């Protein structure tokens, strides 16, 4: 969705990636260059230096304010017009969702997984937006790995190799002979 | 209060008049003939230096504000239609060129697809803009454009006059009058936009669903042996005085299929109707299909509301579309004005309306003291 | 060139009378109806005919070669006759131009190979560019410019073209002197 | 102005924006001491009038009329002045014979008020819907006037009272199926004369016609009578209210008649070498100048200078006699002989003096191009002053220097 937002902003800006293959070079522009401003406002006042961003041909694109305001719909997604709570929301949502005990344990373990995180300072503003809707004087470690890309994989790689792995699994034969719920049911 | 002007600056032709008229009083081609250059420069162009720009759209709302339209430009209020996602430099360009050098009370910049929506008077409708650079649909639902679900194809004038060109010259019979009354081809490396326009406007038609269909697939010729309609007659266009093109009878009826043409991708002008519908709210679904608007001049082209309409229809019994949008009512709009002056014509009704027009409109006190034009991107 | 007026030396053979020079090799067919008052110039190979003429011309009028300064003929029920035209103070035609023109005002620049249509009036301070057809009973307005072969409204002119028209047509005749 | 080559040399105007333009086309401004361009000042609309029958017409009476005169006409296929013929009248062009009768309008018995053009076809449709806009944006504009008084008294809609004819139009019918394209378009020869171009077609654009016997001859377009009106400066220039038929200024002011006007009289040799010959004549009847600067070093845009332009020379006094004088009438002896200046001045006629400059050409490739600035004595009389009452001293010592680029031919 950040990758489609990016392409009417840069339709804004004078630049059509009308194609489904020119839709795959604005993925790799969002994943170059797009970084999250902490103040959104100050960013928008201040006159950018319009960064140049090359393409697969040779063509030269200034991205300018397109590159910082495409991906602050993760935090507010009411601005293009899509009714969700948000990134900042969701994960503060599902702590306070959960027994009050557990809420100071969940904000002291927080952790990024996906590609989606590794937008530059995406850390320094989830801090910042998690802490305002957060209890005062909480402790909200975000505690990020250097893999966030790869992270789901090697937690399958280890869980994969333990022999209690060997139980968790569904057999061809119990497949056949069980019926259909044999995956749902085994999957917890 | 004075009667508000409307200009609605685009890349093929510009409308221009006065607020509550039946239609625009002049409507002219975007281009201003400077003194040294043989061929007149075009007076919008995205992504130049802002210096150029300036100078070229000075020139031109002079030409506007004087000899097609006779009015002093300090004394009454402005209402340019621009389409949604119009370059923010140009926007921000043209408005400082009003506010600097004209010095016009106030500018209001209102979307092309919400002022469409007016002329006809219901408050919920689909739009569809099919114009020379990009063929735009845009749903509005009471009143609110809905951004989140746009939808735009490079299916326009531009794309279907460089098609036009690229056929004519493959299959190129002129008669010089220099012993050129033998088919000679490509005698001029190139042809000019305002012949091509001439010619797709007089000779070329837009052909029915059934007929087109053939087209597509006898120019691919798969695995089939001559399964080709039978075409018009061929028509004979004079270039430049002596020089007599004979246009063939295939290039007329296949040169728009390339609008409606699939390609794989399944990205035709029809199917951005469907594409942008089933990406819109669940409740809105039913209120836009059976209120649809086609405007732009691209499809003023005789037969395109039938072969469209037709095409959609077809499009809908596509398995992608079938489940969502499958037993939908699909009915066109007539707007009064014409498929050309229909964007026009909202931006005079809106200017009739004096007490509202001032409020929403930006003056000239707010711009030289702020310097910021309000957009749908963040402030 | 550059704003400089360039030198341009005539031959002996001219009709050279009261200021007014006329070329003898240019037929002026009906000398007694057409009348030039002031110091005219008029280029060798041009025609200015007395076909039920009265041709008055200007104080410093300037006709190039091979151009014709032809009345029109008035279509009228009561009866066809041939309209006298009046060329104005200060009129310049350029070189190998047709003139059909009834009433031509002053401080003119006509231009070159240019067709003027019949009955054709022309307003003090205008400019008729080069390669250029103004239809049949056609009006131009003063600071104006008419072009293209359907002859319609180009542009305005500069503002001053009375004070500057004079220092042309004056500087040619006075730069244009025998050999 | 065209005949000879004004578009050659140019003079630069002072302010936010500068532009390089004739002399012919720039304007003087007298309020203030700054010559400035026609882009620059502002543009006022003062009188309306016809090109063919030149009528002057009212502001009011053309907003009416949608800005066209009713007696006169263009033909649509061509864009010419129609002209009424009898046999009774009809319309007909010279250029084209198009007539009135081809596209099947009736003749008329009453030669001008018999004509006319058809009614909007959505006419009673549009008004409907304004009526409509406007109580519903009245409806608006009440809640925007009582939210922002509440707002302005500051009381938290505080309920000291009891708070809280319609007009409803019918929204447009969408039809199930839009009428095909004719069954005729295809397997029939099409005539280029019988359907219109684009041109034709958009001068017609209430309903502009596929067909040319549909496309009806639309009235004659009024042109304007430019005033111009500077951003400092007040007033400036204006025209009579009988421009039509008359080369009359009510306010005549142009930078050719204040400001010394320069010409290149002779064009030397373009192969890297020569001595060109310009002349200096004054507008002013007594006046004083002086082109003595070389432009400065890299200072007031010299980017298209392409030549090293000495003109050494020092200040030359010459004034213009508005007279028709005799060649060489009389010979003064302070103005001209006590300068004789043979090297500097070539020659010195009544209002007109030749000045050799020492161009240096073949810098570049070609395309020469000599930066250089000309002083000049401006008596301004900015101060009340009848018929020169004041001495204005002060104003003919101000020194006016216009930074002016000739462009040699090459
Ligand atoms: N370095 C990066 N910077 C910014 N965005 C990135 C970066 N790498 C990947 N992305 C975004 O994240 C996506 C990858 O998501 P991914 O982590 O593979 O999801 P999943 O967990 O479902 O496998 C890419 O398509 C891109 O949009
Ligand atoms: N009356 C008409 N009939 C047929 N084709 C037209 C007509 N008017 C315009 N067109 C074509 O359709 C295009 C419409 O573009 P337009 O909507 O005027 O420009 P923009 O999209 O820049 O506002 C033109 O470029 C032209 O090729
Ligand atoms: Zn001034
Ligand atoms: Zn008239
Ligand atoms: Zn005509």
């Amino acid at each position: 969705d950040v990758s489609r937002f990016l392409r009417l902003y840069l339709r804004k800006e004078g630049y059509d990636f009308h194609s489904s293959s020119e839709f795959e070079i604005v993925k790799a522009i969002k994943e170059r260059a797009c970084y999250l401003s902490i103040n959104p406002q100050k960013d928008e006042t201040l006159e950018t230096e319009k960064a140049q961003y090359y393409l697969p041909d040779g063509s030269t694109i200034e991205i300018g304010p397109s590159r910082f305001r495409a991906p602050e719909l993760l935090f507010r997604p009411d601005l293009i017009g899509e009714e969700s709570e948000g990134i900042h929301e969701v994960l503060v949502f599902a702590i306070q969702k959960s027994d009050m005990d557990l809420r100071r344990t969940l904000f002291s373990n927080i952790v990024l997984s996906g590609g989606s995180t590794l937008f530059k300072g995406f850390g320094d503003r989830l801090l910042s937006e998690v802490k305002k809707l957060a209890p005062k004087d909480v402790k909200i470690r975000i505690s990020a790995p250097q893999e966030r890309l790869y992270s789901t994989w090697i937690g399958g790689s280890i869980l994969a190799s333990l022999d209690t792995f060997k139980k968790m699994w569904v057999s061809k034969k119990e497949y056949e002979e069980d019926g259909a719920r044999s995956i749902h049911r085994k999957t917890f | 209060e004075k009667t508000a002007v409307v200009i609605d600056l685009g890349e093929a032709f510009t409308k221009c008049g006065f607020a509550g008229e039946t239609g625009p009083r002049c409507i002219i081609p975007s281009v201003i003939k400077k003194a040294g250059m043989p061929k007149p420069i075009k007076v919008v162009q995205y992504n130049i230096n802002t210096e150029e720009l300036y100078s070229y759209l000075k020139e031109f709302i002079h030409i506007l504000y004087f000899r097609h339209l006779l009015v002093n430009p300090r004394d009454r209020r402005v209402v340019v239609i621009e389409s949604v996602l119009c370059p923010s430099h140009f926007r921000e360009t043209l408005t400082r060129v009003l506010f600097k050098y004209f010095e016009v009370p106030s500018v209001l910049l209102a979307p092309s697809h919400l002022m469409a929506l007016l002329t006809l008077g219901i408050n919920s409708a689909m739009v569809l803009d099919c114009g020379y650079r990009e063929s735009l649909v845009l749903p509005i639902y009471e009143g609110i454009p809905v951004l989140n679900c746009w939808g735009a194809l490079p299916l326009g004038g531009k794309a279907l006059h460089k098609e036009l060109e690229t056929q004519l010259l493959e299959q190129c019979t002129v008669d010089t009058g220099a012993a050129k009354e033998q088919s000679l081809p490509s005698v001029m490396g190139s042809i000019p936009e305002g012949v091509l326009e001439d010619i797709k406007v007089r000779t070329c038609f837009v052909s029915d669903l059934t007929r087109g269909l053939k087209i597509q697939a006898a120019k691919f010729n798969i695995d089939g042996n001559t399964e080709r309609p039978s075409p018009p007659p061929n028509v004979d266009y004079p270039l430049d005085g002596e020089k007599i093109l004979h246009v063939l009878g295939s290039i007329r009826d296949s040169v728009v299929e390339i609008l409606f043409e699939q390609d794989n991708e399944e990205k035709s002008v029809a199917t951005l109707i469907l594409d942008s519908l089933m990406q819109c709210p669940i409740d809105t679904r039913k209120q836009l299909a059976e209120n649809l608007v086609i405007i732009g001049g691209t499809s003023m082209l005789p037969g395109f509301l039938h072969r469209l309409l037709a095409e959609i229809r077809y499009l809908v019994e596509k398995p992608k579309y079938k489940k969502t949008l499958g037993t939908k009512t699909f009915r066109i709009h007539t707007p009064p004005a014409k498929a050309n002056c229909v964007a026009w014509l909202g931006g005079a009704i809106f200017g009739a309306l004096q007490d509202i027009l001032g409020s929403r409109s930006v003056s000239k006190e707010y711009y030289n003291q702020t310097g910021r034009i309000p957009d749908w991107c963040s402030l | 060139m550059e704003l400089g007026e360039l030198l341009y030396n005539k031959s002996e053979y001219i009709e050279t009378a009261s200021g007014n020079k006329v070329s003898r090799q240019s037929v002026l067919c009906g000398s007694q109806n057409i009348v030039l008052n002031g110091k005219t110039i008029v280029m060798n190979d041009c025609i200015i005919r007395g076909d039920l003429a009265n041709v008055r011309v200007g104080r410093h009028c300037v006709v190039k070669s091979r151009s014709v300064i032809r009345p029109p003929f008035k279509k009228f029920s009561k009866g066809v006759a041939f309209f006298p035209l009046h060329i104005g103070d200060h009129v310049f035609i350029e070189e190998d131009c047709v003139v059909n023109a009834a009433q031509i005002g002053s401080y003119v620049h006509v231009g070159k190979n240019c067709v003027i249509g019949r009955r054709c009036v022309l307003k003090d301070c205008c400019k008729i560019l080069d390669n250029t057809v103004l239809p049949p009973e056609t009006v131009v307005p003063p600071f104006t410019v008419f072009s293209g072969c359907p002859g319609l409204f180009s542009g305005e002119l500069p503002e001053c073209t009375q004070e500057l028209m004079i220092d042309v047509t004056k500087s040619y005749y006075q730069k244009f002197l025998p050999l | 102005a065209s005949l000879l080559q004004s578009e050659r040399v140019l003079y630069l105007v002072q302010g936010e924006k500068k532009v390089r333009a004739p002399l012919s086309q720039l304007y003087f401004c007298r309020y203030c001491s700054e010559l400035r361009s026609l882009e620059c000042v502002s543009h006022e609309v003062d009188s309306h009038y016809c090109p063919s029958c030149l009528e002057n017409m009212p502001s009011a009476e053309a907003k009416l009329k949608k800005n066209r005169c009713a007696n006169c006409f263009d033909c649509p296929g061509c864009m010419h002045t129609l002209s009424t013929r009898a046999t009774a009248y009809y319309l007909a062009c010279g250029f084209c014979r198009w007539t009135s009768r081809d596209v099947g309008m009736a003749d008329k018995s009453v030669a001008s008020g018999g004509w006319q053009e058809p009614d909007h076809p959505h006419t009673q449709r549009m008004n409907k819907l304004i009526e409509y806009y406007q109580q519903l944006a009245q409806k608006e504009k009440v809640e925007r006037d009582r939210k922002k008084l509440a707002r302005r008294r500051n009381y938290m809609p505080l309920a000291f009272s009891q708070h809280t004819k319609e007009i409803k139009i019918e929204p447009a019918q969408a039809v199930d199926e839009v009428e095909p394209l004719p069954e005729d378009y295809y397997t029939r020869p099409v005539n280029l004369t019988e359907v219109t171009t684009l041109q034709q077609r958009l001068l017609q654009p209430d309903f502009q016609p596929i067909c040319a016997s549909q496309l009806y001859p639309r009235h004659k377009h009024l042109l304007i009578k430019r005033s111009l009106r500077c951003r400092q400066c007040e007033h400036n220039l204006s025209k009579p209210e009988f421009n039509p038929t008359s080369i009359k200024f009510k306010i005549q002011l142009v930078a050719v008649n204040y400001i010394p006007e320069v010409r290149i009289m002779s064009i030397p040799n373009l192969r890297y070498m020569k001595e060109s010959q310009v002349l200096l004549t004054l507008t002013n009847p007594v006046e004083n100048l002086t082109h003595v600067t070389l432009l400065e070093c890299e200072e007031g845009d010299p980017d298209d200078t392409n030549s090293t332009a000495k003109v050494s020379v020092p200040p030359t006094e010459l004034v213009l006699a508005g007279k028709d004088a005799a060649a060489e009438y009389d010979e003064l002896a302070e103005p001209q002989d006590f300068p004789d200046d043979p090297d500097v001045v070539a020659f010195r006629k009544a209002n007109k003096v030749g000045v050799f400059i020492k161009v240096t050409p073949q810098r570049e490739e070609g395309d020469v191009t000599v930066c250089f600035k000309l002083k000049h004595d401006f008596k301004n009389l900015a101060a009340p002053i009848r018929p020169v009452e004041e001495a204005d001293p002060g104003a003919e010592v101000s020194w006016l220097t216009q930074h002016v680029e000739l462009s040699l031919g090459p």
